[PDB]
RNA sequence: AGAUCAUCGAAUAUAACGG
RNA sequence: UUUUAUGAUCCCAGGCUGGUUUAAUAAGUCAAAGUUUAGCCAGAGUCG
RNA sequence: GCGAGAAGGGAAGUGUGUUUCAAAG
């Protein structure tokens, strides 16, 4: 779990076209859900790291902030009818990690299932 | 600290519940079923009936000290109540409320 | 006003200190370097005697013993990484650091290097624990070590804790434990014949019996001792001690030196 | 069958000689040296039976912990004095008849103490 | 005490369903098993924290009772809770063991 | 019948059982 | 033999909970760590 | 014959209360 929050460091760079990062299992399946939204050009697993491409248009990176809701030390839980009131009238990506693999917070919704915050990409306040 | 007076909770009489039972019969819970009639008793009338009555003293509690101070002016203190019959009396006085 | 001073040196512990260096000091009949007699042979009778142990410096004296117990734990020939192997061979560094102390007492940078040692051996016991349970009682035997157990975790109280400092209780019988001086242990002010008074800042480091946490015959009884009764086992006397090396109530373990 | 009766004369010196009140350590040695119950029955024996005929409740043995303790002996040891029952002489004659017959009923054909059976 | 709407947050619903088990039964490992037919089981639970949104872990020590005596030290039980008292610590009855230390 | 954070008064800690 | 910093021994004081509407793209679907007003449970015995 | 403390704050800290279940005298 700690690997996954030292991802945001290395991806959140402007004058930079591909940085390094820990392999980790849980890792690659993060990469995937952000590549289908069209914010990774791609990736490719050296090894023991990951080497992970910069996306640009018009000078500035497609990331301009991330936040991460979920630590080590503690875990942050919401119910379907909760998930909502949170994240409304936005157009952030937060990643859930459900029962059923990992999903957007748009599909967690359509499922009515309880799943669980990870992160954010695009998010405001 | 040794032999320090010590204090403990009041408790009046717990009226029996309505639902309730005479005798488990291989309970399958993990608890034991309350009872009607609780404390009290049923015992034989006068008039050929029945009827309920105080049980003998309900565990008199002589750990905490009479709280109206003018009680012995009118009433006396420190009383024992015996069960004998013809030349034979049981030891029944101590009144203690075992733990849960 | 009693003055703080150092207390005296018990008589057995004197006479236990010197025979710990004779024994480190014996010298056998044997060779370093595994010079065998095939290539020994090759030179004269004169030029031998120099290659034998008794003119050996140190380092070759104590290079040649972590040979000898290597290959009692050896499970493969030049294989010196296995937890057994390297069991044995962190006893025999830690009693040659012990002995250096004894002789040079001015050496304080090397007195943190032990507890380093100490403590890095008490961890190796915990893995081969739970990896090998037979294997972890018969290493013990050879050597003549304190066996313990990890099953639980160890309680924060110093009385009853481990100790890595008393791990070879069997070969070192003056650093098993001794007595308490925090607050209310202290010992009391007397009067030696010197027309001065003066106190110890330590307890006299009394003599231990044989009987030290070892298991005894109980008596059958029912009291608030034994609510229960007493164990068909421990009747018989031979359950096995959980924390051997505990120090028991009302005492302390002993220092690093 | 024509199992004895103990007479109530002979159990006053087992009772008194073991020695109102009197703890239950000395009486259950005491027991087996006089042979009045006559394999050897060992101690053990007599202990188990003790707590599976739930006699610290019946005779309200937990009692003596809220002289000491109070308020804090109330609660369960988890969420305190161990000390065994007293018996007096009305109580350990009553354990005593109780104890002879659940070593005869052991091996009889027909059960008296607990007959029935669930499946 | 909770109030009404601290009931129906997923942080406190998700602690609740680990303590909660059936039977009100209860997972420990012995750590004392000296007198006979007695053994005390060290169970764990959970609480949950509405002010810093974190979940800590609280050890709760009891005395269980064995018929067979087959657990030993460090070995996880099964704890079954019971309608009266019996002993002056006996407290519980054992179901079954689901890991035995060698020994 | 099971589970079910303790807080204030500045603070001062190891105590009870058997050889 | 048993508790003991996950507070054992131990001194003083405080009894636990509910109460409908409630503005702001803090638009609460239960008023969001903790605020109350008809209310629930509960509160020993004695004429010697 | 039946009803009547309907004016009770004196006791208690791991208690009083709350929550989850159960109860064919």
């Amino acid at each position: 779990m700690q690997r996954a929050c030292e991802m945001v460091v290395s991806l959140l760079r402007v004058d930079a076209l591909s940085q390094r990062c820990p392999f980790h299992v849980l890792n690659v399946q993060i990469l995937d859900l952000l590549q289908r939204e069209g914010l990774i050009r791609g990736f490719k697993v050296d090894g023991t790291k990951i080497d992970i491409l910069l996306k640009h248009y018009k000078g500035a990176p497609v990331i301009r902030n991330i936040r991460v809701v979920s630590k080590p030390s503690r875990d942050i839980w919401l119910t379907p009818h909760e998930l909502k009131f949170r994240t409304r009238f936005n157009t952030g990506l937060w990643i859930m990690q459900t029962s059923c693999g990992v999903i957007s917070h748009r599909d967690c919704l359509r499922m009515g299932i309880g799943g669980k915050m990870l992160m954010a990409i695009n998010n405001g306040y | 600290a040794f032999d320090r007076l010590r204090r403990l909770p009041n408790k009046a009489l717990r009226p029996g519940k309505c639902a309730g039972s005479l005798f488990p019969s291989l309970p399958a819970s993990v608890g034991d079923a309350p009872s009607v009639h609780g404390d009290f008793c049923v015992v034989r009338r006068a008039d050929g009936g029945f009827h309920l009555v105080p049980p003998y003293p309900p565990r008199i509690n002589r750990t905490v000290e009479p709280y109206p101070p003018s009680a012995g002016n009118f009433y006396e203190l420190n009383r024992q109540f015996k069960l004998q019959w013809k030349n034979v009396e049981y030891q029944f006085v101590p009144k203690l409320l075992p733990r849960p | 006003v009693a003055l703080k001073t150092r207390a005296p040196k018990s008589p057995w512990y004197i006479e236990a200190e010197k025979e710990f260096l004779n024994e480190r000091a014996q010298v056998p009949d044997a060779y370093i370097e595994r010079w065998h007699g095939e290539d020994l042979s090759k030179l004269s009778p004169a030029l031998r005697r120099c290659l034998h142990l008794r003119c050996a410096s140190s380092k070759e004296l104590h290079s040649w013993r972590k040979l000898q117990l290597c290959r009692l734990l050896q499970r493969r020939p030049f294989d010196t990484g296995s937890p057994a192997v390297q069991l044995a061979c962190l006893t025999e560094k830690i009693l040659n650091v012990r002995a250096h102390l004894l002789r040079h007492f001015r050496d304080q940078q090397k007195k943190k290097v032990l507890s380093i040692w100490l403590s890095r051996r008490h961890r190796v016991m915990k893995y081969l624990y739970r990896v090998d349970f037979n294997l972890y009682k018969y290493v013990c035997q050879q050597l003549r070590i304190k066996c313990v157990r990890f099953a639980i975790p160890d309680s924060r109280d110093r009385q009853r804790a481990i100790s890595p400092i008393a791990v070879d209780g069997d070969r070192c019988k003056f650093l098993i434990r001794q007595k308490l001086w925090k607050a209310r242990f202290r010992p009391r002010q007397l009067k030696q014949v010197d027309g001065k008074v003066v106190r110890f800042t330590r307890h006299p480091m009394e003599q231990p019996s044989s009987a030290w946490n070892l298991p005894k015959e109980h008596r059958p009884s029912l009291s608030r001792a034994w609510p229960y009764g007493v164990r068909e086992e421990r009747l018989k006397g031979n359950y096995v001690i959980q924390n051997p090396t505990a120090a028991g109530l009302g005492y302390c373990p002993a220092p690093l030196f | 069958s024509s199992l004895p009766r103990l007479l109530d004369s002979e159990l006053t010196a087992i009772f008194q000689g073991a020695a109102i009140t009197v703890s239950s350590n000395r009486l259950f040695k005491a027991l087996l040296q006089s042979g009045i119950l006559d394999p050897v029955v060992e101690f053990q024996k007599l202990c188990d039976l003790y707590e599976e005929g739930r006699f610290y409740r019946t005779w309200a043995g937990g009692a003596h912990i809220l002289k000491i303790s109070g308020v804090k002996g109330l609660a369960p040891p988890g969420g305190i004095d161990g000390t065994p029952k007293h018996m007096s002489y009305e109580e350990f004659r009553t354990f005593v008849h109780a104890v002879r017959v659940w070593l005869r009923d052991e091996r009889s054909p027909v059960p008296l103490c607990d007959a029935t059976v669930r499946a | 005490h909770y109030k009404t709407w601290q009931r129906n947050t997923a942080g406190y619903l998700r602690t609740f369903m680990r303590n909660k088990l059936p039977n009100n039964e209860m997972i420990g490992y012995v750590i004392n098993d000296k007198h006979p037919k007695s053994i005390r089981v060290a169970c764990d639970r959970f609480m949950y924290v509405m002010r810093y949104k974190k979940t800590f872990r609280y050890t709760k020590k009891v005395w269980a009772h064995d018929e067979e005596s087959e657990a030993r030290l460090g070995d996880v039980v099964r704890i079954q809770p019971l309608g009266y008292r019996i002993g002056p610590w006996k407290n519980y009855v054992l179901v079954r063991v689901l890991h035995k230390e060698p020994r």
